[PDB]
């Protein structure tokens, strides 16, 4: 039924058209730390703890 | 006598027929006369039989 047919004297029949989209992506943050104290350090009994 | 062809192609291609299938042929010429002496020429008039 949607076939492109021409005649013998043809013009202004078949028009076609184009579409194009677009895609996208984003970044985030992302951290985390820990603390501790001098005399954890220096009393532990595990050197190299660090 | 001025004569113009264009036959089905590219040139006869335009926004109207994008594929061109159609052509044509024309001719044209200018003419007229000037009359000097009008009492030289003669006429009669009549009737024709079957």
């Amino acid at each position: 039924s949607k076939l492109p047919l021409l005649t013998e004297n043809g013009g202004r029949v078949n028009r076609v058209g184009f579409t194009r989209i677009a895609r996208e992506g984003s970044i985030h943050k992302f951290g985390f730390f820990y603390e501790f104290t001098q005399e954890s350090i220096d009393f532990d009994s595990d050197d190299g703890l660090m | 006598f001025t004569v113009m062809t264009k036959m089905p192609g590219k040139e006869t291609a335009d926004r109207n027929d994008p594929y061109g299938e159609t052509g044509f042929s024309s001719i044209k010429w200018y003419y007229g006369i000037l009359v000097k002496r009008p009492e030289r020429l003669a006429l009669i008039k009549t009737v024709a039989p079957l």
